[PDB]
């Protein structure tokens, strides 16, 4: 109840500020004012053209790494069990393989951006 | 479909009928662009340049140099595309 | 050299530079047309415009020269000459601590060979000459205007180009863009005639016609 | 003579290697830079409280142009037109005619202050100390036309700024 | 009375605009160094609320600090047009004010007032940092005298 | 004496080949130019203007001069194609603001002293 009410207020306040911004001020619209900016010279193309990604491999590696925090985040709760020896072995196993994943990518020049 | 000698002439004359500088019934397959229709060279470049778009193949300047008649254009297109009916 | 106000003379350089001029003329007779050394000790080699690459390459690479740096490359417009444009190459030799000037000529329509193969510095210098004087350098990587505005017609540094040009720019609200119009000046440039009617330097007196 | 700016090789003893490792891991040199910015924070700022405080100037300062007078009140200018001839910007326009008393005086003396480069050549060329670049620099305008100065404007500036102008000349005329 | 309200509201909107003038990071030549010196410790334009921002969209003032050539002129109008209103232009130096010492050149616009409107002209070559500051403060006073809402009430 | 170094063409026939080739490139490029620069003219208007510029010099008979005019044209093509130019530069060929100037004796006589 209180969370939803707080979220509504926080975003509503922002929207009111934007509405004030677009309506209170005096406006004078003409084609050149509303033109794309490229330091005073008209753009020589479209911003919607392909923009090459030189860190594509690191980006994909992020998805795999970003999951294993979900596997590792429960560890504070897991350290609360009575079968600690099995845990500690498995917790360190999971972290150590993430290190092995990092090393293989690192040593195979996967962390270097393409030209 | 495979191009025909008659078909090429039909499409070639079709383009030139659309050229605002050429009078349609004055246009003939044996009509010289210079001596008869009264067109200049820059116009001839435009005309050939339209055929390239029409038939989707490029005619070099040495060969487009000489095509001063619709029939000559038709023959050149036929020669490149191997049309003999 | 005890005259307080008069520039000292260095004859050692004059003898050295003069000999090197004889050295170049002997080695490159096919192109060298004149060699002169000035009172303030600077050597100038004057060549046929067909020896630009041979002469420049020799000066760059010969072991008794090694002019590895192209300090400047420019042009001068002299309308009275039938070949109005004088192309000047100024070169620096770090090995021998020396400078040499190479001069050649061309006209409005005759091209000069690009020196980019010899010095990669010449790329922009040659573009400037084309833009400002209208001299065409053949076999240039990319010859295009460098200093003048896009679409500017004319070659400003020619002596026959008006100082204020032929067109001027302003913003027109009707078309909502900057437009070019013929030049009208609120105050015309005032041409001052400063030359004195009395000769100043006898040593340069030109022989009577 | 020459010196090498970056041609030193490091020491490979363990103490040196360890010290560099600490620098790498504990960011010592970066912390060092933070100290300098901290020292400057406790230094007095160099700011002056303009317009209540002004930046220092010298008697030679080249500012707003003025036309001067002899102590009698007579204009110093004699229309020699040396200022017009030396002006690198062609900013000065002068027309002269004989005055009703036969004196060589100007009917026009116009300076386009949007052509001027404030070089002071016109006060060097003047043989009678008539045209001077004064001390003032606070004459910004809301329009271009207000910066096209005529003879009356330049004379009013002289009568406006004469006390300061004369004193500065007294200080620097021995260097000139 | 509504003539009192608009007057005080007009004072507020003028006070905010003159107390937060954001110049576009835009210079052309050797009047720009003296603009840097107005941003430097001795004069500190920041203490007046004057903050340099690169984008035209986040700018209130264009200070034309240098010689406007013909190649450059279209670009200057573009960034000006891209500035949201209200916008003001300060012309700094002889070259921008009227072409100055290149006034008779084929490649020079004989004043920036041909391309864009100008509110303040700062004379000099270069104007001193103190003289530019006098011009900025003079622009502030010009805004203080604006009567946009008083005119609206009487419109 | 008349023996002179050429630029590219050795005869007017070889030069007129380059003029025609240049007209082809310009004729293809007007449709893109109108679209890219967002001009308010028609493609026919632009292609007419190209014809006018090529017609102005329709009297020359020197191979070297024609080569230079072709060189200058090709430079203007690189500028327009690569959008080095701007809308103000492309529209300067059309002289829109210049009000028509009188071209008869009486009209010149009424206005001023010029020939
Ligand atoms: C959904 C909630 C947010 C929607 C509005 C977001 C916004 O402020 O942009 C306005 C957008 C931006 O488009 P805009 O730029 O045309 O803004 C309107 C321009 N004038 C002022 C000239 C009319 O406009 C709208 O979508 C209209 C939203 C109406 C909001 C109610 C306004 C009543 C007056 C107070
Ligand atoms: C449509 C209904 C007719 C009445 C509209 C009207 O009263 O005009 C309001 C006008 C009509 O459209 P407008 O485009 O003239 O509004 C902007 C006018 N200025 C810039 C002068 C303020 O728009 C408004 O909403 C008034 C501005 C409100 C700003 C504060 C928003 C608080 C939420
Ligand atoms: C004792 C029982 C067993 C337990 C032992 C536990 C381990 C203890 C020993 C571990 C040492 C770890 C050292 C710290 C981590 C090292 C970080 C590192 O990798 O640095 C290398 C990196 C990289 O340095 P580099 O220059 O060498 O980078 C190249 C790296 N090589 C050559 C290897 C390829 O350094 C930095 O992180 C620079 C950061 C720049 C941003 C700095 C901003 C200023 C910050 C200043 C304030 C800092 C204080 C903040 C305090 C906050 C308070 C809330
Ligand atoms: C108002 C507030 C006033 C009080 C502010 C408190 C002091 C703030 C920092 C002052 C900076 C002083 C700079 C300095 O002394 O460093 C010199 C020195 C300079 O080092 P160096 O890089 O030049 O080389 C010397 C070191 N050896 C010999 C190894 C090469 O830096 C230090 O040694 C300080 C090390 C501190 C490390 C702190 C990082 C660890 C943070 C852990 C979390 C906490
Ligand atoms: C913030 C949230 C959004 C806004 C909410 C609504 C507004 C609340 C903030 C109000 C700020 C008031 C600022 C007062 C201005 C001031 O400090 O005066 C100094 C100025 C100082 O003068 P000065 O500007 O010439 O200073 C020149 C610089 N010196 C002094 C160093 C040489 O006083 C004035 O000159 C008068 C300015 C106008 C006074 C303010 C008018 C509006 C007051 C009523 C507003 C409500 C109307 C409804
Ligand atoms: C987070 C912080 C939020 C802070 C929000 C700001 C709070 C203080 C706002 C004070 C009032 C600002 C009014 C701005 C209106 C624009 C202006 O400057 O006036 C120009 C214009 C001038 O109007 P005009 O009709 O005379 O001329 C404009 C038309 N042209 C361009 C053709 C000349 O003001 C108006 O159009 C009407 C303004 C009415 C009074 C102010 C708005 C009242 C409506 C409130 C909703
Ligand atoms: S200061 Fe220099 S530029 Fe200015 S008016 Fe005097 S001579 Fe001319
Ligand atoms: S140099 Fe001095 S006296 Fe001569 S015209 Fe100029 S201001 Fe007058
Ligand atoms: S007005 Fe003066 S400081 Fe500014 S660009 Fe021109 S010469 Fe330089």
């Amino acid at each position: 109840m209180n969370l939803m009410l707080a979220l509504l207020t926080n975003f509503t306040l922002a929207t009111l500020l934007v509405i004030i911004a677009f309506w209170l001020p005096q406006l004078n619209v003409y084609s050149e004012k509303t033109s794309p900016y490229e330091c005073g010279f008209d753009p020589m193309g479209s911003a919607r053209l392909p923009f090459s990604m030189k860190f594509f491999l690191v980006a994909i590696t992020f998805l795999l790494f970003d999951l294993e925090i979900a596997l590792l985040l429960p560890l504070p709760w897991a350290s609360q069990t009575a079968n600690l020896n099995t845990m500690l072995t498995m917790a360190l196993f999971l972290i150590i393989l993430l290190a092995v994943s990092l090393a293989y990518e690192w040593t195979q020049k996967g962390l270097e951006w393409t030209e | 479909p495979p191009l025909t000698l008659e078909g090429i002439k039909d499409r070639v004359l079709y383009v030139l009928k659309l050229y605002d500088k050429i009078d349609p019934e004055k246009l003939s397959v044996n009509s010289h662009f210079m001596k008869d229709l009264g067109l200049d060279s820059l116009d001839q470049v435009e005309i050939i340049m339209a055929m390239e778009d029409e038939f989707g193949f490029e005619i070099p300047d040495i060969d487009a140099e000489k095509l001063m008649c619709p029939q000559e254009i038709v023959d050149y297109i036929a020669d490149k595309k191997d049309v003999y009916e | 050299d005890t005259r307080p106000t008069v520039r000292p003379r260095n004859d050692v350089a004059h003898k050295q530079l003069s000999a090197f001029g004889e050295y170049v003329a002997e080695i490159l007779p096919k192109y060298v047309q004149q060699v002169q050394v000035s009172c303030f000790n600077e050597l100038e080699i004057c060549i046929h415009p067909d020896g630009v690459i041979p002469v420049l390459t020799f000066l760059r690479d010969h072991s008794n020269a090694q002019f590895k740096s192209l300090a400047d490359l420019t042009a001068v417009d002299i309308p009275t000459r039938q070949n109005r444009f004088e192309i000047v190459y100024n070169l620096l030799s770090l090995r021998f601590n020396s400078r040499i000037r190479v001069k050649t000529y061309t006209d409005e329509l005759t091209p000069i060979e690009s020196s980019v193969p010899v010095y990669k510095a010449a790329n922009w210098y040659e573009r400037e000459i084309w833009d400002m004087f209208g001299v065409f350098f053949a076999n240039h990587p990319d010859l295009r205007r460098i200093l003048t505005d896009y679409g500017f017609e004319g070659h400003p540094f020619r002596k026959d180009f008006p100082l204020s040009g032929y067109v001027e720019l302003r913003y027109d609200d009707e078309v909502k863009r900057v437009v070019a119009e013929p030049v009208e000046l609120a105050q015309e440039f005032r041409k001052f005639d400063l030359n004195s009617p009395w000769e100043a330097f006898p040593a340069y007196r030109q022989p009577p016609e | 003579t020459y010196k090498y700016v970056n041609l030193r090789e490091p020491s490979m003893d363990m103490k040196s290697v360890t010290d560099r490792a600490a620098q790498t891991l504990l960011w010592t040199e970066l912390i060092r830079g933070l100290g300098m910015t901290l020292s400057y924070l406790f230094r007095e700022p160099a700011t002056i409280n303009y317009p209540f405080e002004k930046g220092p100037l010298s008697p030679r300062f080249r500012g707003e142009h003025a036309l001067r007078r002899y102590p009698s009140g007579e204009e110093r200018c004699i229309a020699c037109k040396l200022c017009e001839a030396v002006c690198p910007a062609q900013a000065i326009t002068i027309e002269a005619e004989p005055r009703a008393d036969g004196s060589r005086r100007t009917t026009r003396y116009d300076i386009d202050m949007t052509k001027c480069i404030y070089c002071g050549f016109c006060q060097e060329a003047c043989p009678v100390d008539a045209i001077v670049e004064g001390p003032n620099f606070e004459f910004s305008t809301e329009t271009h036309e207000e910066l096209l100065y005529n003879k009356e404007k330049l004379l009013n500036n002289g009568d406006k700024w004469e006390a300061e102008i004369a004193a500065n000349i007294q200080a620097d005329y021995l260097y000139r | 009375r509504g003539e009192y309200v608009v007057a005080k509201l007009d004072d507020l909107i003028n006070w905010a605009r003159r107390s937060s003038l954001w110049p576009m990071t835009f210079g052309l030549a050797c009047c720009a160094v003296e603009m840097m010196h107005m941003a430097a410790p001795r004069y500190d334009m920041d203490r007046f609320g004057v903050v340099f921002r690169a984008s035209p969209r986040q700018s209130d003032v264009m200070i034309v600090a240098g010689t406007l050539t013909n190649k450059m002129a279209p670009a200057l109008r573009k960034v000006y047009d891209q500035m949201p209103e209200p916008r003001y232009v300060v012309s700094m130096g002889s070259c921008a004010n009227g072409g100055g010492y290149y006034h008779y050149s084929y490649s020079v616009v004989r004043g920036c007032d041909r391309i864009v409107p100008v509110d303040i002209y700062v004379p000099g070559c270069p104007p001193t940092a103190e003289a530019l500051l006098y011009g900025i403060l003079q622009l502030q006073k010009k805004i203080k005298r604006e009567k946009r809402l008083r005119i609206w009430y009487r419109r | 004496s008349t023996s002179v170094k050429p630029i590219f063409s050795r005869d007017m026939n070889e030069a007129k080949r380059r003029v025609r080739e240049l007209y082809r490139a310009w004729y293809r490029e007007v449709p893109n130019t109108v679209h890219l620069f967002q001009l308010d003219i028609s493609v026919k208007q632009g292609r007419d203007k190209v014809r006018e510029m090529f017609k102005k010099n329709a009297h020359i008979t020197d191979p070297r001069v024609v080569d230079l005019l072709v060189i200058k044209g090709k430079m203007e093509l690189e500028e327009t194609i690569k959008v080095w130019k701007q809308r103000t530069h492309v529209m300067r060929f059309f002289h829109e603001t210049e009000a028509p100037r009188p071209k008869d004796f009486l009209s010149k006589f009424y206005v001023g002293h010029d020939p």
